[PDB]
């Protein structure tokens, strides 16, 4: 049996992408930016390519690599540059055209989909492993069990019973 | 949680603050240590109930700050735990009471059988409801769950502590009316013993009833175990 | 709904379902059934009448 | 194995789990995100909030999911009818005395109660009753409460009890009045103690110094690392423009798990203040605001003027390996061998990486059953640190100490405070030494309060002689750990950051410089930054060492450059940049490196990338981030290599192994200027 | 504060070691079982339903006692022998529970008849319980009865799960609501989808031992909670027109 998110347009989706003759496209290095027609500075700059981890804040998993293949959320982020503040009124200024092209727009599946695109692009890339997440729990409090356990003060010792 | 105690944190009074002192008299530190020897020495915080209530008739009815501290020095455990077993527990008073705690059941076997017109009658007669004391310290007026009393209802229980831990007496009062709920408070107050137990029957045999609450109706029927008792036996445990 | 506020019942949202359909190569397109249903009498010709309201699920 | 995996199904998928998980964690396995509110990876199970409520085949019952270990060919259903009307009904009990605050409230746009109930619950309610309302609570400076949002998931309880050590909090009351709290007025005094506004699911605890600051979807975040000790933990910062609204932990096994000391999380206020955003040299009227090309000038001349022996560079604890390799190359560059660090141990030897890192790592110091600690307080050097070590005392590890006896919320047997009772516990007089004999995995941790002994040369002998004896080193393990709490410490030396022997000659018999470069420097000692001297600093706060300088070159804090930390496992890391540069400031390689092109003798690389091929030329473990190599380890042979400075500076028998840090919430220019530390430390002062 | 179940009390139980927790009645009876024999003690009362038990007769009862009986007495020989019968005559009578406070009540026609049984109660939909049979009569509001047993377990309430510790006071709430009929028709039926929410939900059976007396108030009695919300709006619609 085979059932992985199979009750949605998705299915629809992964199909499509590897209809024959489309699924083998591609280009050499840094081709792609002279046919994009964006200025030609712009790829002199680094990007970064990672999974963001959970937020502290909050339990749930949904944004992060645990669902990769359900959900694109490798990213692309690129280095600050200069923000002032106006003198009218006090609002944050930039001179930055890639300010949140990244990080609003540009999501990905897998790790290598986001590093062909950087290639084709021209942009060079520096790639971030997300940290793995341990399920295994320590050994005190490993079940529910063990907080009723011996192990919090040894077994008791029968010496103070009446008797003896 | 009970009555008279609104606040499961601690407030602050002259008679009740972390400079207060509380210590235990030689006998009443003889039967704490008596209670924690019933217990394994690694699991010495099981002694805490008996301890606490041992430490409430010792300090006149209530626990402070103070005696729960002593209480957690006492047990080798932390504060906070004995603050939680503390707010836990109904009987345990945690502000100042008067010398006798009058605790009458309202849940609904004593609640048919006329409950409230007891509470109406020490009303009146005292001048307080419930969760107050008297002016003259003598009485505190508290409210009860099913106290297993159930076939000699309504009851109230009262607890004495003007004789400290030797003298410490929790007597139930059953099978009441308003006369005989206000006959046991007149008294109490001239100094006399009121008789326990049921005021028109031995125990929980077969007799009349309270009915409405107001007048006790004897009637007559089978009776079980009004014979010899019987003798003892085994049988043959051989084969 | 005041007092039924069930809402799994009436989850219109997240239960449709997409399924994926075995794979249309080794069917019988039968156009002689097709053609069998079609009437060829101006009389015995059936319309589909104009839906008067979409669905409001009864509010 | 006895199939050591055992097989259940998930919505008739087959998973294989390992043994003594529960379902909840089956339905993990399975890819299915079970909703929850009490049960944590890190805390001991509970079992009370019912919203992880699934249904097992032949269970009349909706069976909690996370307290219910999975059985062999277990049948779980996540999705049936009961499921979602027990999940509808959980969230609506959990709703009925919840306040309407939502606006008010902090947690609102990342809460777990807010986004649960839009999943999991319905969307109407049926009460009109008067809800529960309670009075809020003082924990401290550090942590807010507004209590009548507190929905009894215990977590709090369980977290001051198992990971912080202090156990403090507690339920008071019975039923629908029951309260979390303290009974008494009492301060939260834990280190850890920013740590609960995290693990609080909701906004009943929240953060007090962020308070109705900011919303979360307003907040750029970058993931970065902390440099106010030397462990490296992972962290991610909050920014709104040019400035940084909050920092939180994130996820790393092997450095830090999910926690964050109070002061790496809340120092960050110390950024908006007292900052240098100018170039400033020093007058006839004082220092004035002057150009960059004028104080590169001033600085390359005062540099020049100088004879080579008079010049002496200082690097700071947070100066990341990139300026650290320019300071140094370009003062090795002008004919000088003067350097020094601010962290101590400056004629430290620096051959061998085994001999000043550790050698398990942190998490393979878990596999250790018992640890003999040598002149440190890990609670005060790396509360983080210090947790995993309570962790490692709850499931067994036993702990031992030399040194001044310090409260670690562990209990540990106190072997001795002096050399002398390390020698005795080499030598046999101590019965924790058969302890250690008879150990599977025996772990030492010496602090960096040892290595700033004039006679450490000694106490490492003794101490290599020690672990000799008990076999703490041997086939297959290696448990000799140093650790540090500084940031810049292990990189310097790792490049070689050190004076030269004609350096440490002259400062023998006491020659004094002229020129003094500091390098973020403001806790130097004062036989090393002579009066009457000229003084380069190098920085981002103005602080002591700004106030005596005559050129002043403003650089980058750790919020507003990439540079490279090595915490005292040998792992490389680096922060990130979450907000620009402050004013007129530069990155503080590029400084040094402008520097070295007006002075008349350019450094070699002219990028960030080419410095950092310059850094992986030195020590080639530089260029692989994230990452630690296993250091060779040569046995005796090095500590006969050094038995010269052994027998010289001999062994003081009498002067306790004690901790060097006495202020745990000031311990740099970051931390003295943040209102919140200064607001920590006047709490405990108040409760006296 | 209960401990969730696994483990159990016989694998971990007080301090970690095996445990086992019974009830007094239960403990006394054995060594007479043992002296006497088994057979002795099997013949008394049904198949699967053995032995003797101890009865108390609480409420509107001429004489209230208890006393030993066999089991598989009914409750009318049961309250008119051994108890001088029900205040005013059997035909007076409103309502029993028949085992404590956590089980439903029966009203008169299924009272006439069953039989004072494990299963024999169970099959009238309630249960033996401890076999404490609290009797009311036909001056009894039982709303105001049923209202002060949900008072009982809000006031009982550990507090430890989510559904028991807030939907006891809950159910109170309603409940005091539904005595004065100051209600709606549909908040019965909510009434009882609040004690099925609650019930099978929680961590130890407290729980369903609030939902059970509402769900048997509810069945038995659904026409004078409805006779009450509509003879309230006879002094409460007079104020509004
Ligand atoms: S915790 Fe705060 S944000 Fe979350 S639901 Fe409650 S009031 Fe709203
Ligand atoms: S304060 Fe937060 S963590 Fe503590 S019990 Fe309440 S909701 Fe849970
Ligand atoms: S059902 Fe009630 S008494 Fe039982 S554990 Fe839950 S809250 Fe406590
Ligand atoms: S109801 Fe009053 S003693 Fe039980
Ligand atoms: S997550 Fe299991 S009951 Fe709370």
């Amino acid at each position: 049996e085979f059932a992985t998110a199979s009750a949605d347009y998705s299915i629809a989706m992964k199909k499509a992408a590897e209809i024959t003759g489309a699924a083998e496209s591609a280009m050499g290095p840094k081709e792609g930016g002279f046919t994009a027609g964006v200025p030609l500075d712009t790829f002199t700059r680094k990007a970064r390519i990672y999974a963001p981890a959970r937020t502290a804040s909050q339990s749930g998993l949904a944004r992060t690599v645990d669902f990769a293949t359900t959900t694109p959320a490798w990213k692309i982020e690129f280095e600050p540059t200069a923000k002032w503040q106006n003198p009218l009124m006090g609002w944050t200024s930039s001179a930055d055209p890639l300010e949140n092209v990244g990080r609003s727009a540009l999501v990905f599946y897998t790790k290598e989909e986001a590093m062909r695109f950087c290639e084709k692009l021209g942009w060079e890339y520096e790639v971030t492993e997300p940290n793995k997440r341990r399920t295994q729990r320590t050994k005190r409090y490993m079940q529910y069990g063990d907080n009723f356990g011996t192990k919090r003060a040894g077994v008791p010792d029968l010496s103070t019973l009446p008797s003896n | 949680t009970n009555s008279t105690d609104i606040f499961n944190i601690h407030k602050d009074t002259p008679e009740n603050n972390a400079a207060t002192s509380f210590e235990f008299s030689e006998a009443t530190l003889k039967v704490v240590n008596d209670i924690i020897a019933r217990y394994p020495p690694n699991y010495k915080q099981s002694a805490i109930i008996p301890v606490l209530d041992v430490t409430q008739q010792e300090n006149g009815g209530w626990l402070s700050l103070a005696a729960m501290n002593r209480v957690a020095k006492l047990l080798d455990m932390a504060p906070i735990r004995v603050y939680e077993v503390a707010t836990f527990y109904t009987m345990f008073n945690r502000t100042k009471i008067g010398k006798y705690h009058v605790q009458i059941c309202g849940t609904t076997p004593c609640r048919l059988q006329g409950s409230q017109k007891i509470e109406e009658a020490i009303t009146k007669h005292l001048g307080i409801g419930i969760g107050q004391t008297t002016q003259d310290g003598l009485f505190t007026l508290g409210e009860m769950e099913c106290m297993g009393a159930c076939v000699n209802a309504p009851m109230v229980a009262i607890a004495d502590y003007t004789k400290g831990v030797s003298g410490f007496e929790y007597i139930y009062y059953e099978d009441l009316t308003p006369k005989d709920i206000v006959n046991i408070l007149d008294t109490i107050k001239k100094g006399g013993k009121p008789k326990p137990g049921s005021q028109y029957r031995l125990k929980a045999e077969p007799a009349g009833a309270v009915h409405g609450g107001e007048k006790w109706v004897p009637k007559d029927g089978e009776t079980t175990l009004t014979g010899a008792p019987r003798a003892p036996y085994c049988r043959d445990l051989n084969a | 709904l005041v007092y039924d506020i069930k809402y799994f019942v009436r989850d219109y949202r997240r239960n449709n379902k997409y399924t994926a359909r075995t794979v249309d190569a080794k069917t019988t397109f039968d156009f002689d059934k097709l053609y069998a249903g079609m009437p060829t009498k101006p009389e015995q010709v059936k319309n589909v009448t104009r839906p008067l309201i979409m669905p409001t699920r009864g509010y | 194995p006895p199939s050591d995996h055992l097989e259940v199904f998930v919505n008739e998928q087959p998973v294989k789990i390992p043994k003594g998980s529960s379902v909840l964690q089956a339905c993990d396995a399975a890819g299915i995100d079970i909703p929850r509110f009490c049960y944590h990876q890190r805390l001991s199970i509970a079992g009370n909030c019912r919203m992880c409520l699934v249904e097992v085949e032949k269970v009349p019952k909706p069976v909690a999911s996370c307290a219910m270990p999975a059985g062999p060919g277990m049948k779980i259903k996540t999705e049936t009818p009961m499921v979602k009307k027990a999940r509808e009904g959980v969230m609506e009990f959990l709703l009925i005395n919840h306040p309407l605050d939502c606006p008010i409230c902090d947690q609102g746009g990342e809460c777990d109660l807010q986004d649960q109930a839009m999943i999991f619950g319905s969307d109407r309610s049926r009460f009109v009753e008067a809800k529960r309302a309670v009075e809020d609570k003082n924990l401290g400076p550090l942590v807010k409460t507004v209590m009548t949002r507190c929905i009894q998931c215990t977590r709090c309880v369980r977290f001051a009890s198992e990971v912080a050590g202090t156990a403090e909090l507690g339920v008071t009351g019975r039923g629908r009045d029951s309260e979390i709290g303290t009974y008494v007025e009492k301060l939260m005094g834990s280190e850890l103690s920013g740590n609960v506004v995290d693990l609080c699911p909701v906004g009943a605890l929240t953060s007090k110094p962020y308070a109705f600051t900011a919303r979360s979807w307003e907040l750029k975040g970058t993931e970065s690392i902390d440099v106010s000790d030397g462990l490296g933990a992972n962290i991610r910062v909050d920014a709104r423009g040019t400035e940084v609204m909050r920092i939180l932990p994130r996820l790393n096994e092997a450095v830090n798990e999910e926690w964050l000391s109070d002061k790496g999380r809340y120092q960050y206020d110390g950024l908006k203040h007292q900052r240098l955003d100018k170039p400033m040299v020093k007058g006839p009227k004082g220092l004035q605001v002057a150009t960059w090309q004028d104080a590169l000038g001033a600085a390359a001349a005062a540099l020049t003027s100088a004879a080579p022996g008079e010049v002496r560079g200082i690097a700071g604890k947070l100066a990341d390996a990139e300026s650290m390799v320019a300071l140094m190359d370009l003062l090795r560059g002008l004919g000088a061998g003067d350097l020094a660090h601010e962290g101590g141990f400056s004629d430290m030897p620096a051959d061998v990486r085994s001999t000043y890192t550790a050698n398990t790592t942190v998490q393979g110091l878990e596999q250790s059953d018992l640890v003999l600690l040598v002149g440190t307080n890990p609670r005060w050097e790396s509360p983080v640190f210090n947790a995993r070590l309570r962790k490692m005392f709850l499931d067994g590890t036993q702990v031992g100490l030399v040194g001044a006896p310090v409260d670690l919320t562990y209990k540990y047997e106190h072997v001795g405070s002096d050399p002398a009772a390390l020698a005795a516990l080499a030598a046999g007089q101590h019965p924790f030494l058969e302890r250690l004999k008879k150990a599977a995995r025996p772990a030492v941790v010496v602090g960096p309060g040892v290595l700033r002994r004039a006679d450490r040369e000694a106490v490492m002998k003794a101490v290599h002689e020690l672990c000799g004896k008990a076999g703490v080193v041997k086939e297959g393990w290696n448990g000799f750990n140093v650790i540090h709490d500084t940031a810049s410490r292990v990189a310097a030396l790792d490049m070689g950051f050190g004076p030269s022997a004609a350096a440490r000659a002259r400062r023998a018999q006491g020659a004094q410089p002229k020129v003094v470069y500091l390098l973020g420097s403001d806790d130097y000692s004062e036989e090393d930054v002579p009066e009457g001297a000229f003084v380069i600093y190098q920085g981002h706060h103005g602080d002591r060492g700004a106030s005596r300088a005559n050129v002043v070159l403003p650089g980058a804090a750790y919020t507003e450059k990439s540079g490279l930390y090595v915490n005292f496992e040998g792992r490389v890391q680096q922060t990130r940049a979450a907000v620009p540069l402050v004013g007129d400031a530069r990155e503080d390689w590029a400084i040094l490196r402008a520097l070295s092109e007006v002075v008349g003798k350019r450094l070699p690389y002219d990028s960030h990338a080419a410095v950092r091929a310059r850094l992986a030329g030195i020590a080639p473990h530089f260029a692989n981030i994230d990452a630690v190599q296993t250091p060779v380890w040569l046995n005796g042979e090095y500590v006969k290599g050094v038995e010269a400075l052994a027998k010289a500076a001999p062994l003081q028998p009498s002067a306790p192994l004690t901790s060097t840090i006495s202020n745990f919430y000031m311990t740099d220019a970051i931390s003295r200027a943040s209102r919140t530390m200064a607001k920590c430390i006047q709490a405990r002062q108040q409760t006296k | 504060k209960p401990r969730l179940k696994p483990p159990f009390p016989a694998g971990v139980g007080l301090y970690g070691c095996p445990t086992t927790v019974t009830n007094v009645e239960t403990v006394a009876v054995s060594p007479t079982i043992l002296r006497r024999g088994p057979e002795w003690f099997s013949s008394f009362g049904r198949k699967n339903n053995a032995g003797t038990k101890l009865f108390c007769i609480s409420g509107h009862v001429n004489r209230p006692v208890t006393v030993e009986e066999e089991m598989s007495i009914p409750l009318k020989e049961l309250i008119e022998r051994h108890a001088g019968g029900v205040r005013g005559g059997w035909d007076n009578l409103l309502a029993i529970i028949p085992g404590g406070s956590s089980v439903p009540l029966l009203p008169k026609k299924i009272c006439d008849g069953v039989l004072m049984d494990f299963d024999a109660l169970k099959e009238a939909q309630s249960g033996l319980g401890t076999a404490a049979v609290i009797v009311m009569d036909k001056s009894t509001d039982v709303i105001d009865a049923i209202a002060r047993l949900s008072y009982f377990y809000k006031h009982e309430s550990c507090g430890q799960c989510t559904p028991c510790r807030e939907g006891t006071g809950w159910l109170y709430d309603i409940m005091t609501r539904m005595k004065k009929g100051d209600a709606r028709l549909e908040e019965i039926d909510m009434l009882w989808e609040i004690t099925k929410q609650i019930e099978g939900h929680t961590i130890c059976a407290l729980g369903d031992a609030a939902a059970w007396p509402v769900q048997g108030l509810i069945r038995h009695f659904r026409g004078e909670m409805e006779e009450r919300i509509k003879s309230a709006g006879g002094k409460k619609k007079l104020a509004a027109t």
